[PDB]
């Protein structure tokens, strides 16, 4: 008989901070574990396996994870945490150690790492609908990682959660949310209100 | 080395009887069907360690299983409800070979209780503001793709024709457009990001794509609109100066 626990199911750490994702098991037999990631778009990968091999066991990625037996545990660690580390984690548990028969998988932790922004200059954007029509949306870009945004309070106006894009030709990374209407008192200066930092640009 | 499931999304009806099917070309003599849902990590339907064999995992209750040849396992789901919308997983595995398990890609399936609800995207792309050029000498460009349901798209970016991954960021999950009722439509944007030199040079071509995923060739259809099938809606738009 066998199980697995994953207590945290949402870890955030900043990029370059310690990357440290709980498994827990119960087994009335020698236990196999296992490590698996789940990429944004892509399927289950397996990241580690323990095997009885050893006690320290290094895996893909930068990732390592102990065998604690006393304990009751199989923690997966990285130093650094980086950008591209962002995904689901899940252990798994089995009574082979190739992990051929039955495994038995936890709960799963989403992993998000937020991004160091060196230099900040908040600002909001107005850009014009294609086909020479006249829709529009309001960017916020650039802010802080101290900056969230709150949903809206007028229902038909839409506001998009922040989000991370990394520019490798330039080393760069910025966040930003969407938000848009078709109403016509909708305006890029009043579409965002939510912990907004006054020396934003807005034209 | 590979485990083919037959689908990657369905749309199916409330009551419906459900059949995913799921191969392997490994000689695997171990296959098992599981689910995955947010917070209840992957769990065992039912598993199969040889042909014509099966047993029940930990969540059987509701679901079937045929082990008829030994490259192929079926997972049939008695009368479908909403406990049963879930992301679907085969795997397989040999006895012998020290190797573990080999998944499949995956089938998303959603149960709706109507299947005239279910919708394309349409896609906008909207042009960057000369405001952010001139500040910061970037360009951003945003794509929408709205009025879609179930919530099956996956939204890419081409320049010039080539995939691209640099300089993006499409939101985690989408926002309803009408957030009362039971199943209103959905809504998803993302982002595009270029130096302002690659935005204004006219020769550069930028298309937001859209693979949406609803409804196959067999279902039934004779409302007034185009059968929302699986299709790619794309939107266009080119370099400025």
């Amino acid at each position: 008989m066998q199980s697995v626990t994953q207590l945290g199911s949402h870890v955030s750490v900043s990029e370059g901070a310690l990357v440290l994702l709980r498994c827990n098991y119960s087994s009335s037999v020698p236990p196999y574990l296992f490590w698996y990631v789940q990429y944004p778009n892509q399927g289950l990968q397996l990241l580690l396996k323990y095997t009885s091999a050893a006690t320290l066991v290094k895996g893909i990625n930068g990732f390592e994870a102990e065998f604690k037996k006393s304990e009751t545990s199989f923690h997966l660690t990285k130093p650094s945490a980086h950008m591209s580390d962002a995904a689901e984690y899940f252990c798994a548990v089995s009574e082979s150690p190739f992990g051929n028969e039955k495994l038995t998988f936890g709960t799963g932790t989403r992993l998000t790492i937020i991004p160091n922004i060196q230099n900040p200059d908040p600002a909001v954007y107005q850009l014009r609908d294609s086909k020479s029509s006249d829709k529009s949306v309001c960017l916020f870009t650039d802010f802080d990682s101290q900056t969230n945004v709150s949903q809206s309070k007028d229902s038909d106006v839409y506001i998009t959660d922040k989000c991370v894009l990394d520019m490798r030709s330039m080393d760069f990374k910025s966040n930003s949310a969407v938000a848009w209407s078709n109403k016509s008192d909708f305006a890029c200066a009043n579409a965002f209100n939510n912990s907004i930092i006054p020396e934003d640009t807005f034209f | 080395v590979k485990v083919t499931q037959s689908s990657r999304y369905l749309v199916k009806r409330t009551g419906e009887k459900v059949f995913l099917e799921c191969v392997q070309d490994m000689d695997h003599e171990n296959m098992f069907w599981y689910r995955q849902d947010p917070g209840l990590g992957l769990r065992l339907i039912y598993f199969s360690y040889d042909v014509k064999m099966k047993e029940k995992g930990d969540i059987p209750e509701g679901y079937s299983v045929s082990r008829e040849k030994k490259e192929r396992f079926s997972l049939i789901l008695e009368s479908a409800s909403t406990n049963q919308t879930s992301m679907y997983l085969c795997a397989s595995s040999s006895t012998g070979l020290p190797y573990g398990y080999t998944f499949g890609s995956g089938t998303r399936l959603t149960v709706v209780e109507d299947l005239n609800k279910v919708f394309p995207p349409e896609v906008a792309v909207f042009e960057p503001s000369e405001a952010e050029i001139s500040h910061t000498q970037k360009a951003t460009l945003v794509c929408l793709a709205t009025g879609f349901f179930p919530d099956h798209v996956e939204l890419s970016w081409w320049v010039n024709g080539k995939e691209v991954h640099s300089g993006v960021c499409t939101d985690p999950q989408p926002l309803k457009e009408q957030p009362a009722l039971n199943d209103s439509r959905y809504s998803l944007s993302s982002r595009l990001r270029v130096s302002a030199t690659f935005w204004q040079n006219p020769r550069n071509h930028f298309r937001c794509q859209v693979q949406f995923y609803g409804l196959s060739e067999n279902d039934e259809w004779t409302q007034d609109r185009a059968k929302p099938v699986t299709q790619i809606v794309s939107a266009e738009a080119w370099g400025r100066a």
